[PDB]
RNA sequence: GCUAAACCUAGCCCCAAACCCACUCCACCUUACUACCAGACAACCUUAGCCAAACCAUUUACCCAAAUAAAGUAUAGGCGAUAGAAAUUGAAACCUGGCGCAAUAGAUAUAGUACCGCAAGGGAAAGAUGAAAAAUUAUAACCAAGCAUAAUAUAGCAAGGACUAACCCCUAUACCUUCUGCAUAAUGAAUUAACUAGAAAUAACUUUGCAAGGAGAGCCAAAGCUAAGACCCCCGAAACCAGACGAGCUACCUAAGAACAGCUAAAAGAGCACACCCGUCUAUGUAGCAAAAUAGUGGGAAGAUUUAUAGGUAGAGGCGACAAACCUA
RNA sequence: CCUCCGCAUAAGCCUGCGUCAGAUUAAAACACUGAACUGACAAUUAACAGCCCAAUAUCUACAAUCAACCAACAAGUCAUUAUUACCCUCACUGUCAACCCAACACAGGCAUGCUCAUAAGGAAAGGUUAAAAAAAGUAAAAGGAACUCGGCAAAUCUUACCCC
RNA sequence: UCUCUUACUUUUAACCAGUGAAAUUGACCUGCCCGUGAAGAGGCGGGCAUAACACAGCAAGACGAGAAGACCCUAUGGAGCU
């Protein structure tokens, strides 16, 4: 869960910590480092999950669903649109099953799409007087949300239900604290009556 | 005089992807067929516009 | 020659070597005349462990718990939660003097009693 | 074999750069600015060599006096050796005495 | 294993656990006898000329008459001072190579783009 | 308690107590046949014999008869592609002998598994690799290569 | 690359970066003082310029002093402003001759000696030239009071005069009682003297001796943030009661 | 067609600017990385020598104030190699670069790691796809030595003149260095790739500028002065000195241990003779099993014996039943 | 068939022929699969051995050698008492291996106890042939040092003299 | 030991299989006699000889390999000792 990766490490369309990617970038593996544009953290418009626009390459002009974004590369995957074909499964004797796999886009190679004209175009952050942060279309001028994507949680919140190792939320959020000028162990040793007489005694510390 | 040889490869895919991931294998067909049309055996002698 | 990278170990002297290096367990009384080891209950970490038959409180969390802003705690909230009302009260009925502040939750030394802060008496 | 087997990548030279088109600029600004600053004095380098030329023993000569005492210890070290090597180069070896 | 990511949000929860009750104590020691770093310490120099940050031992005896700390020497005897000033250098020169290298990298990136 | 200060205990001080303890053991399956009151436990290196008595006594409450302790050398003989030597961690193991006559067999945990729940992300296309394989696989040494395509 | 300054300059540095630019103004000044001793060892130059032989020319010249080492028993009792000479002579004072170390040491004596402002006698091992400085100066006293650092050439000294220094600026009960008039007596006799009394404590003190004075000063532990909160709240409650 | 070849970029260099670092918990001066006990010892000191003086014996630049100039002047000096001031003068606050290197280069550096050494200490090598490897596809080949495809043909520095023909005919004593003189049987070299060796003044010469004046203060000047160009190698001792590190080998010693069958026992620094210590002679070995061994044969084997452990003496020294012995091959 | 070995302890070393998988590759001086290996998993459990002791004074002439006669010199390896203080107890560490020092899976070096040929432990020959030269042995007619610098070596058991 | 050597065994050896070094090497299409010549020739002159190519031996030559001769001399090069 816990790994640090070569200050020289190329990001592959696989996980750092699969196995793919532990055979195509073992520890031994030194090259030429891509050099990528530098995007801080508040100009990143497009995230996992809105429609964008393919500018240019073997298909240019059709839309398409983002699925994965590497934010260490500049790239944002397209559902299947951007595709070449391979065989998964491979055997010495038979191998077959050709599937389409998406290969990975810049962020200029793609543009985003609002739900007015179904049209590309550019998007400004403008911060809202509100209080939130949002996308705004240029040419426009509409708020262009941010999609709803699943969490990395692997899980939806409404259909969840409490296991038997779960707290509930009530006796989770119930408020048992009394502030106090006492420590954990002066309470729980009243609470559960040691009686302890016999003084701590004088020590050099040095 | 300590060198060794390298290159280990393997060369069979596998199913990796659904081992963990947020993204899955977008496809674009199907296995087989959902229901194969039974052709009528006398088709050869009935190929003339209708009886 | 000697293995100087390898961490030294009780594994790795003489035998007079071996036997008083340890592995980093804490002591638990000494040795006498006749190389007897006499324990000290006292020295001897007694484990506090709570009843747990009654306790509705699960090593995990529901979903359905909603997010709140995270606050730590402070020793200005904890002086505000904890002695700022009684002493609001005892001074808006004028009993407040600024002489004795034990009555209050304060006290002078740290000495007198058992688990001191500062030194940090006991364990955990 | 020593011949890289491909043409390297075209190297672009953009001759109408800043520096390059500004290049010279303010020079003969003594000589038309009536003296007020010397050529030299648009010098930017090291402090021991800004208007001044020197011999490769002049020159550490030079460095040890106007920046030897703000210097690394083991590049004053180096900086003493090689001024010592120098001289007894300079003095004692060669052709021509 | 089943499902290792349980293993990881126990151990986190009772780090978070951990970190509660130290917050609720640093507070209270706080406020009581305004120190931090409950373990009692001073700003020492070594014999190596570093400065270290020594944390007490809790003797049963005077420093004074402990035999074993009084051969501890917490003093230069200043034939380190060059040392001192080698190490000294060793970290400017690592640091400016680090800075060019900034610069470098910088000046490549605004080349391409 | 590990990686902690322990109060200095004087002549008729107080009791040394500690409150939330920071010792993790593992129950571990044994490599040799062990006797039926014997369980076997990897505990870290601070912990001893008492302290592991008095832990499966006051947080288990399983009565415990004789705690024995060794430490077992973790090899340092593997090297990195750099051949530095890369070290496995010594542990400590604990043997505790069961106090009232109870017996402890290890648990089989893994075994067995019967589930046939739908699924989507992967059952699917595992049902796209198995009907692929059983409908691509009708070659036929007669034909000697020429491909068993074309209707012609 | 360059050291921003100077390794020279690096000990002043360290005086202005911390405790030791909290120290007093005057301790660091006298630390500063950097002024020369008087010839000891070696004849001075009466003149800035001297007609030399071999041309009439008037030659600037300079008086250059001997590097005199002290040892440590020198600090520990009162010689002059002398020490040991370790030089280099020639066989037979002609330089054709081989090249030879040289060591010169003065000739101790133990002696006693009175302070009236100290009212004590100690014995220290003393030199002609500081029995001799000792007569010119009319006492003991007189003369570690007007004798220089840069002269006294040690710590026995420099402590001396710092305990005089501070009996004559505390005016205490010097002798004893019954005796008042003796002690204002020898109080006047040294009028030229006695500096302030926080002046006079950091009177000969070593850097080491000055920055642990001064970190005993600032012992000050902690008060506890309990005082300090109920200060703040009560005095918002007397802001918000006044209104 | 194999082995191979090829590649840019990790990083580095020199400047400028700016004064820079260091307690999460625990452990760490004892045998460091060790939870817990009664003699409290303590640092302050002129380098030397190589080298130059063509030997060497006084002497021989090297030190920590911005520049420049006075000036290489006054002075010093086996008055000689060389050493060498000062008075005085005056020294314009801000700008993020490169006619630097590009994997044998540039830092030793992927690392002070691996490895070597008891220790102080020494100290490496190396990587190259592509947008995507969640594209393993088919291309991309072409190029050193070494080989293979494909051994050889009377005769001869390997070729040249040729010729219808490869050879046969005719002519021809490898190269470098060193020397009076080398085919010399004098040196060096298997071969390929990469790396690998001429640095500067006085005064002259040429080419400009200005000219009894030149020069952007100082300096020179009875055509001079100012500016430029052009110009003086690489590897190698045995040595000497300073400061550390070494007595786990060995020499001697100190403390506290251990071993010595059997027979003759004269009583024993006695005899035969094991274990054990040593190494007389022979043979083998000589890049060996071994940087001193093996087999046999030998000297000793209750003593001035052998031997395990810990400690001590160290290089201007230690130790020595003096072999100029030994002090980590 | 060999055994001049072996089993323990000390010292040294530090997981270094236990299991499973890869053995397509990789070290095996070749191979099977395991001493010249890759990854994972597993193990050495204290009674043996280390790790000791409250002070202040005071005491301690008579070796050992079956310790008995006898006999020595080089003259030796072991002991308390008095008063005060003291009523808790079984922690911690070593425990594996075919192993250490010699660059090596090196005919070398390596302390002590135990049986001194074993109940331990091991294998000189990859297969063939039967040249020379070489190494190690065995046997040899007649002669018996004629060899050689020299009875070196070998075989037999050996007298007398001289120098130091 | 020798006159005066012989026979056998083991190792080595030679062949087959597996694994697999080192010193050395200007290039070599690398003969003999006489003569010559930096004075001792495979390579030069005059004669003679002469299809090609493995394997086992031997040690006359390749002024054979190894070690920038230790003997001798020289150096205004060292060091130990008296
Ligand atoms: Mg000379
Ligand atoms: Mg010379
Ligand atoms: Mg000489
Ligand atoms: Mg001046
Ligand atoms: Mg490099
Ligand atoms: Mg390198
Ligand atoms: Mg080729
Ligand atoms: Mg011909
Ligand atoms: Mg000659
Ligand atoms: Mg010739
Ligand atoms: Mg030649
Ligand atoms: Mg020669
Ligand atoms: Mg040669
Ligand atoms: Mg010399
Ligand atoms: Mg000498
Ligand atoms: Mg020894
Ligand atoms: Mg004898
Ligand atoms: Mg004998
Ligand atoms: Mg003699
Ligand atoms: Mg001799
Ligand atoms: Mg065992
Ligand atoms: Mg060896
Ligand atoms: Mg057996
Ligand atoms: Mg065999
Ligand atoms: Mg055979
Ligand atoms: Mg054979
Ligand atoms: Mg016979
Ligand atoms: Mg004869
Ligand atoms: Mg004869
Ligand atoms: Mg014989
Ligand atoms: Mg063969
Ligand atoms: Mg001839
Ligand atoms: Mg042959
Ligand atoms: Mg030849
Ligand atoms: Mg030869
Ligand atoms: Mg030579
Ligand atoms: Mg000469």
């Amino acid at each position: 869960s816990k790994v640090t990766l070569p200050p020289h490490y190329r990001y592959g369309m696989s996980p750092p910590g699969s196995v793919a990617d532990k055979r195509k970038n073992p520890p031994w593996i030194r090259r030429r480092p891509v050099v990528v544009e530098p995007i801080s953290d508040e100009d990143w418009y497009l995230f996992c999950g809105d429609t964008v626009e393919i500018l240019e390459g073997k298909d240019a002009g059709k839309q398409g669903k983002v699925v994965q974004v590497i934010r260490q590369r500049n790239w944002v995957v397209v559902g299947g649109l951007n595709t070449h074909y391979r065989y998964i499964g491979k055997t010495m004797d038979y191998r077959g099953t050709m599937i389409p796999s998406e290969a990975p886009l810049l962020h200029r190679q793609v543009k985003l799409v609002d739900p007015m004209d179904r049209k590309p175009t550019e998007i400004e952050w403008r911060f809202t007087e509100a209080g939130e942060r949002v996308r705004v279309s240029t040419r426009s001028g509409r708020i262009i949300p941010k999609p709803e994507f699943p969490r990395a949680d692997g899980i939806v919140p409404e259909t969840w239900i409490d296991g038997p190792k779960d707290t509930s939320v009530e006796d989770a959020l119930e408020r048992t604290y009394v502030p106090c000028l006492k420590t954990l162990q002066e309470e729980v040793m009243e609470a559960m009556g040691i009686k302890e007489t016999r003084k701590y005694k004088k020590v050099y510390w040095y | 005089t300590e060198k060794e040889f390298m290159q280990h490869a393997r060369k069979a895919g596998l199913v990796i992807p659904p081992e963990k991931s947020d993204r899955s294998i977008h496809l674009a067909c199907t296995a087989g067929i959902f229901d194969a049309y039974v052709p009528p055996e006398g088709d050869a002698r009935i190929s003339s516009l209708s009886k | 020659g000697a293995d100087r990278m390898s961490k030294w170990t009780s594994k790795r002297g003489p035998r007079s070597f071996r036997g008083r290096k340890g592995r980093g367990a804490k002591g638990i009384g000494f040795l006498t005349s006749g190389w007897r080891f006499v324990q000290i209950k006292e020295m001897v970490p007694e484990f506090v462990v709570p009843d747990l038959t009654g306790f509705k409180l699960k090593p995990y969390v529901s979903y359905l718990a909603p997010e709140s802003e995270e606050t730590p705690l402070t020793a200005a909230q904890l002086f505000s939660e904890a002695v700022a009302p009684a002493i609001e009260k005892d001074f808006k009925d004028g009993t407040f003097d600024p002489d004795n502040l034990e009555k209050y939750g304060f006290e002078p030394t740290q000495e007198g009693k058992l688990f001191q802060l500062y030194p940090r008496n006991f364990l955990r | 074999i020593g011949i890289r087997l491909t043409l390297p990548p075209p190297k672009v030279v953009d001759r109408w750069n800043e520096k390059r088109a500004m290049f010279g600029v303010y020079d003969n600004i003594g000589i038309l600015g009536n003296f007020e600053k010397h050529p030299k004095e648009l010098i930017r380098g090291p402090i021991w060599l800004r208007g001044w030329k020197g011999n490769e023993l002049q020159r550490c000569i030079r460095k040890r006096k106007m920046v030897g005492s703000r210097m690394f210890a083991d590049d004053l070290h180096n900086l003493n050796k090689r001024i010592r090597y120098l001289y007894k180069h300079f003095n004692r070896h060669g052709k021509f005495r | 294993m089943p499902s290792p990511e349980r293993l990881d949000k126990v151990v986190d929860s009772m780090d978070a656990l951990d970190k509660v009750v130290q917050e609720r104590e640093d507070a209270l020691r706080l406020l009581q006898t305004g120190q931090e770093r409950a373990r009692p310490g001073a700003w020492r120099r070594d014999i190596f000329g570093r400065i270290i940050w020594h944390k007490f031992k809790q003797w049963v005896i005077p420093w004074h008459l402990n035999k074993r700390y009084n051969r501890k020497r917490f003093f230069a005897l200043p034939y380190v001072d060059h040392f001192l000033r080698l190490e000294r250098e060793k970290r400017a020169r690592i640091k400016a190579r680090k800075e060019n290298l900034e610069r470098k990298k910088a000046k490549i990136l605004l080349k391409k783009f | 308690a590990r990686n902690v200060v322990y109060p200095l205990y004087r002549l008729g001080g107080p009791q040394l107590r500690v409150f939330r303890t920071n010792f993790f053991i593992q129950l571990v399956r044994p490599g040799v046949a062990q006797p039926e009151d014997t369980v076997q436990f990897r505990i870290p290196m601070e912990m001893t014999r008492v302290d592991l008595r008095n832990y499966l006594e006051g947080i288990y409450n399983v009565p415990v008869a004789a705690v024995r302790t060794r430490v077992q050398h973790g090899s340092n003989k593997r090297r990195d592609h750099r051949n530095v030597r890369i070290k496995k961690p010594d542990y400590k193991v604990a043997y505790v002998q069961l106090a009232h006559g109870q017996t402890f067999t290890f648990p089989d945990l893994f075994p067995e598994k019967d589930e046939s729940p739908e699924g989507s992300a992967a059952d699917d296309l595992y049902s796209m690799l198995e009907e692929e394989r059983q409908q691509r696989q009708s070659s036929d040494p007669r034909r000697g290569g020429v491909p068993s395509w074309f209707g012609l | 690359p360059l050291h921003k300054y100077p390794v020279w300059l690096w000990k002043r540095l360290q005086l202005r970066e911390g405790i030791c630019s909290r120290l007093p103004g005057h301790y660091l000044r006298s630390l500063e003082e950097e002024r020369t001793p008087t010839p000891v060892h070696y004849r001075p130059h009466g003149a800035k310029f001297k007609i030399n032989p071999k041309n009439g020319q008037r030659e600037r010249v300079e008086d250059v002093p001997i590097p005199i080492y002290f040892p440590p028993e020198s600090q520990r009792g009162l010689w002059g402003g002398e020490g040991w000479i370790l030089g280099q002579i020639y066989a037979n004072n002609d330089k054709l001759s081989k090249r030879l170390k040289k060591v010169w040491k003065p000739q101790l004596f133990e002696r006693e000696f009175y302070s009236e402002i100290l009212d004590k006698k100690f014995t220290v091992t003393v030199t002609m030239r500081t029995l001799d400085l000792i007569d010119e100066a009319y006492g003991l006293d007189f003369y570690i009071l007007k004798t220089p650092k840069e002269d006294l050439c040690s710590k026995f000294g420099m402590d001396l005069k710092r305990g005089m220094l501070l009996r004559l600026a505390r005016q205490d009960p010097q002798l004893h009682p019954e005796d008042p008039e003796r002690r204002a007596a020898i109080y006047d006799k040294y009028k030229e003297f006695a500096i302030p009394e926080e002046e006079a404590e950091w009177v000969g003190l070593t850097l080491e001796e000055a920055i642990e004075k001064q970190r005993l000063l600032e012992e000050k532990d902690p008060v506890p943030l309990f005082k300090i909160y109920v200060a703040e709240l009560i005095q918002q409650l007397q802001q918000q009661a006044l209104s």
